[PDB]
């Protein structure tokens, strides 16, 4: 049994487990103002510096946080948050005078020189419990016309890197904005799918070895091909009603997006074209790179064979058991305790129906209480 | 419910009509000279359940009998304890399910299923709502449901 060839109603129920089992991991709004609250204080700080280098910077978030993709880390109690300062005055500065501008700043604050956590590429802040603050310095670019944000960051190799963070958010919320036309009968969806993938790859990463963790998917090349992907089928006007039926076309549609010439792989960044995110699956030293160009392959295998696995379940308990094995316990067994309380709830109101054809129990014939000793 | 006590035990020939209204169902008898009622049918408990056949009985004076007969449950069960069931029945084959509360525990003197409602409108919503916690007993190792009393000495036959 296939997961297309399932009826419309198993494969919508599917998707609402789906959807329920990210809803867990995703973070709620209460948290996203105290992070905001948080660097918010730490940028009009560092704006109150009396440094000519360093003042007029800004911090604006970056990553999955601006792209509202966040999944929390499985055994790790930390969300990450990632931004990137802007300081216009460093035009032409130099590396160490931004860096001992910054680390001077965070040093003379009581509260945030206790915490500081000096890392490769930036600084952190070692906020106790529950989410993580991350920092890069950043250059202004000029010359380069684009929709938004020429910039250049910073790489310790390199000292100085092409980026363009602004450019990408506009282009996924200008692209996750339209909806799929909807066969007629006689967090947007791109987000949802990028976060399902998400979820898949880090359950996928933890069962295999060394090697093949360490080459794991990245985050960034999942988003963009499904961007990609997604780009296409709207095009195309294809009409889906089956939600599973649309993963699954993103999904078969990902690989095809990869693009070679001369033995280099480029998945570039639409707006910037110097911004690749497969860099190091080009570089072969060791054949590290070659493996990451297995991995992908064979997690969308793997990501492709898991539908296709619970759709062959039979029985209410084979179908959870399927769906602890692919999307993690914790985040299953929340899904299933609501349902019962739901349950419980309809058969103390009155709302349990049973169905005419099948018997089966409608949830929302009021069924009398007591049905057991 | 306080209902007036005009109404008594209808007869057979009443309930007879009640199974053919709702649900599509096998067979529909009356045996031992219009004595008994059998009915018999497919019931799935949701959309991912699997298949059930569930037979029902009845006669005048003697409450109702649920037994399921396929699958054999006990293939399934792996001769683990399965919670809530009656005596075995000798005629009809297949593990008998205990789906309501006998008279002697209600205090009110009426209980939960009464000769008054008809076969149709309790027993196989309740028999459904039988197998749907049985399933959820497995991978869980609990009943998650209404559960008996914590009985001290009293055997409820």
């Amino acid at each position: 049994t296939t997961a297309r060839n399932l009826p419309s109603g198993k494969k919508q129920r599917i998707a609402d487990l789906l959807s329920q089992i990210i809803e867990t991991l995703d973070l709620t709004k209460t948290q996203y103002a105290n992070i905001e609250s948080a660097y918010n204080g730490v940028g009009t700080f560092l704006s109150e510096g009396d440094d000519p280098l360093l003042q007029d910077a800004v911090i604006y978030p970056q990553g999955s946080v601006r792209l509202n993709t966040t999944v929390k880390p499985k055994n790790e109690e930390q969300y990450d948050i990632d931004l990137i300062c802007y300081l216009p005055h460093a035009t032409q500065a130099d590396y160490t005078g931004v860096i001992s501008a910054i680390r001077q700043r965070l040093e003379s604050h009581k509260t945030y020189k206790t915490l500081l956590s000096e890392l490769p590429r930036g600084f952190r802040i070692n906020y106790a419990g529950d989410y993580h603050l991350d920092i890069t310095p950043g250059r202004d670019h000029t010359g380069t016309a684009h929709p938004g944000q020429p910039l250049w960051v910073v790489d310790a190799q390199t000292a100085w890197k092409e980026s363009n963070p602004s450019g990408y958010a506009e282009w996924f919320e200008s692209s996750a904005s339209v909806q799929p036309l909807r066969t007629i009968l006689v967090k947007k969806l791109l987000n949802h799918i990028v976060q399902i993938l998400k979820r898949h790859r880090d359950e996928w990463a933890a069962e295999q070895d060394e090697v093949r963790q360490r080459c794991r998917p990245i985050s960034v090349i999942i988003t963009t091909l499904a961007c990609h992907a997604y780009n296409h089928i709207i095009a195309d006007r294809r009409a889906y009603d089956n939600d599973l039926d649309i993963l699954l076309d993103v999904l078969e549609l990902m690989p095809d997006f990869i693009v070679s010439t001369q033995g280099a792989i480029h998945v570039n960044n639409p707006h910037m074209p110097e911004e690749n995110f497969a860099e190091k699956w080009n570089r072969s030293e060791q054949d590290e790179g070659p493996q990451r160009s297995e991995a992908f392959y064979q997690w969308h295998a793997a990501a492709q064979a898991t539908f296709n696995t619970i759709a062959a379940s039979v029985g209410e308990d084979n179908l959870f058991l399927s769906l602890e094995d692919s999307f993690g316990k914790t985040p299953v067994d929340v899904v299933r305790q609501r349902l019962m309380e739901h349950m419980q709830s309809a058969r103390e109101q009155g709302s349990l129906h049973l169905d005419k054809k099948t018997g089966g129990l409608i949830a929302t014939a009021g069924v009398p209480k007591n049905t057991f000793y | 419910v306080v209902i007036r006590h005009h109404c008594k035990p209808l007869t057979i020939a009443q309930q007879y009509r009640a199974l053919k209204a709702g649900g599509p169902y096998e067979r529909l008898r009356i045996i031992h000279h219009d004595r008994t009622l059998l009915w018999e049918g497919w019931l799935q408990p949701s959309l991912f359940s699997r298949r059930y056949k569930v037979a029902v009985r009845y006669s005048l004076g003697t409450p109702p009998i649920c037994v399921v007969t396929e699958p054999d449950l006990f293939a399934l069960a792996g001769t683990r304890a399965i919670p809530h069931l009656y005596p075995a029945d000798k005629h009809i084959p297949g593990a008998r399910l205990c789906l309501f509360l006998p008279r002697s525990q209600a205090d009110d003197g009426l209980s939960e299923w009464r000769a008054q409602l008809k076969i149709s409108d309790t027993l196989i919503p309740w028999a459904s709502l039988w197998l749907f916690y049985f399933e959820q007993w497995l991978h869980t190792g609990h009943w998650e449901g209404g559960g008996k009393h914590p009985r001290p000495s009293e055997v409820k036959n």
